């Protein structure tokens, strides 16, 4: 229940709140690899003479 | 551009050409070391050959820049000339 | 006027269904000419441009060392070009236009040249004291040599004389068979 | 006809559910081939084109020193096809299309090639003052070398050899 | 990793240099030709 500027009255009101989960195969395939993959090379350049 | 990238690598060729191998020297140096004095440039066994190798295609990359810079600069002045 | 298209001829023809005796309807056809001066300039010159650089690696000397990214660099703009080619033209599997085929056939001869390519700039490398290999190569050269109205000529620049006569060799192949590739479709 | 998509059979059953007693509906089916000439020539041709790099960069010698920019260049594009492949694929988690799994299993290989290709180009240019260490390499590399079916044979000569 | 690239580009300068132009030995050789041991890298 609440109470609104506009009047004196108190209105009622029904809250839905949903959890969801994102499957995480996809952007774990696709987008965190290829990046965690090619970090790899920061460190590897010093060791090239 | 692609003509001066075609240009670019036919003087890499030329240039990086050794002396035991293609020599045939005797047409190209009346030729490619006389056209120096005339575009106002000052002069300097296998070693030498180098030498002069790699001198005629500095001074043939110089004599295509010439008239590379006149074309461009002609170009640019004819295509907006109407605007103005 | 349209502007891009013209227009050729607007026929319209009825159309009557013996057999069902019910369908009754109109066609109208339009045959309509893409005018191709924008398409030309915008597409296909470039397209020319970089696809006549396929031939140029080979004269480029090996002992440089830059043929690798000269011809990568034309592969992947070639490759750019394959997908942008098939990005505005309309996805139908039953026909092919000209222009992509032209440029996978040329894709992949681009990728034989660099398989040569690296060939040729390995065999440039061999110092006489590891791959001597004299008299397999000498006796086949010396008479190779001359089938190819190549110049006529220790061992370190014997290899990179055997270098530039086979590199040369695929030069020679290479310009006939693109020759034909263009006249495939001349 | 529809070009791309190509109908193979429309089957039509009506769902009756003991249960509800109530609940009726009919379920029309669609199974439909997508003809693949098109992404075939947009996507197969490139990758299977250019996935011979990979394994090709090692027969480039060392001393040009051009491993680097195939390797790097073989690898930016391999990066660039797999995003464009998971663009057009639906993101749903449930399965991973077989090309995107071939490219990513022949990215790793490529990324294990980049870092011995570091590794033998690093061990290459080594001058022989420096880090001599001869008599550990001698034995295991010649009794090595016959056993790799190689052509056998100042001591920089014999770093390179070893390279 | 832009850290890394301005940290090589140093160590390319420091490397190409020859020895007519910047000698300045005096003192790099006492501290940095007897820190391979600490770091347990053979000498030539
Ligand atoms: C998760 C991130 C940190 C991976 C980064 C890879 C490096 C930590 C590893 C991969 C191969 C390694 C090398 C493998 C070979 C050796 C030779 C050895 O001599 C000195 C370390 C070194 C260069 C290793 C250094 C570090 C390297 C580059
Ligand atoms: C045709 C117009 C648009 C410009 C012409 C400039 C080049 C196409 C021409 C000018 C001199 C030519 C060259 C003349 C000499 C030969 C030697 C030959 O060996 C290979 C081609 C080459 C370099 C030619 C290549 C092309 C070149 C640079
Ligand atoms: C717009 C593009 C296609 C220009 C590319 C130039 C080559 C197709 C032609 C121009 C002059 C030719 C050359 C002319 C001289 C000969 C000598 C011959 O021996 C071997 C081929 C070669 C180098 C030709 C190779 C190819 C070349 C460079
Ligand atoms: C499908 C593609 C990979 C075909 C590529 C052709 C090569 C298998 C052939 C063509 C000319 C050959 C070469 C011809 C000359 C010799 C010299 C010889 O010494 C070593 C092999 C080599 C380089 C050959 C290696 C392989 C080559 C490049
Ligand atoms: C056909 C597709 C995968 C293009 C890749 C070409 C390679 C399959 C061929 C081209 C030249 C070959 C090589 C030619 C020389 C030899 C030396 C030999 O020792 C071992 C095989 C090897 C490296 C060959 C390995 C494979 C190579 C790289
Ligand atoms: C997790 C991934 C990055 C493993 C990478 C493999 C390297 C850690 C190993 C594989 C073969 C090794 C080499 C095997 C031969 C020797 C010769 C030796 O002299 C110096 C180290 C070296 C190059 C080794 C260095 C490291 C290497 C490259
Ligand atoms: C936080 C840590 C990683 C320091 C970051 C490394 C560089 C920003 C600093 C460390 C020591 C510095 C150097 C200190 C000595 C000089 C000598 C001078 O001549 C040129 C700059 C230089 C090399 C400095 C360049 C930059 C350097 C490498």
């Amino acid at each position: 229940t609440r109470k609104y500027e506009c009047c004196a009255e108190i209105y009622p009101d029904i809250t839905y709140a949903f959890v969801i989960r994102r499957l995480p195969l996809f952007y774990t395939i696709n987008l965190i690899i290829p990046c965690l993959l090619i970090s790899c090379l920061t460190v590897l350049v010093f060791y090239l003479p | 551009v692609t003509l001066s990238i075609v240009i670019t690598v036919f003087v890499l060729n030329v240039h990086h050409r050794s002396p035991r191998t293609h020599t045939m020297p005797t047409w190209v140096r009346r030729v490619f070391l006389d056209i120096v004095p005339r575009l106002l440039l000052m002069k300097r066994f296998e070693r030498s050959v180098k030498e002069d190798w790699k001198y005629v295609a500095m001074v043939i990359d110089r004599i295509f820049l010439w008239m590379f810079i006149i074309v461009c600069l002609l170009g640019t002045v004819g295509l907006f000339l109407p605007p103005w | 006027p349209s502007g891009e298209w013209d227009i050729v001829a607007l026929p319209g023809r009825r159309n009557e269904n013996p057999d069902d005796s019910t369908y009754v309807d109109i066609t109208y056809d339009f045959i309509i000419r893409r005018k191709p001066l924008f398409y030309t300039i915008n597409l296909i010159i470039p397209c020319v441009l970089i696809t006549s650089l396929a031939i140029l690696v080979f004269y480029l000397p090996s002992d440089c060392g830059e043929k690798m990214t000269l011809c990568i660099s034309v592969l992947l703009a070639l490759t750019v070009f394959l997908l942008l080619i098939s990005k505005i033209v309309p996805p139908t599997s039953l026909d092919v236009p000209l222009v992509g085929k032209y440029l996978m056939f040329t894709m992949v001869l681009v990728t034989f040249s660099i398989v040569t390519s690296v060939c040729v700039l390995n065999v440039h490398h061999r110092s006489p004291t590891t791959h001597t290999m004299a008299p397999w190569v000498k006796v086949v050269f010396l008479e190779k040599l001359p089938a190819l109205l190549f110049m006529q000529q220790s061992v370190s620049e014997d290899w990179k004389y055997v270098a530039m006569v086979i590199d040369r060799l695929f030069l020679w192949i290479f310009v006939f068979v693109c020759v034909f590739g263009t006249i495939g479709m001349f």
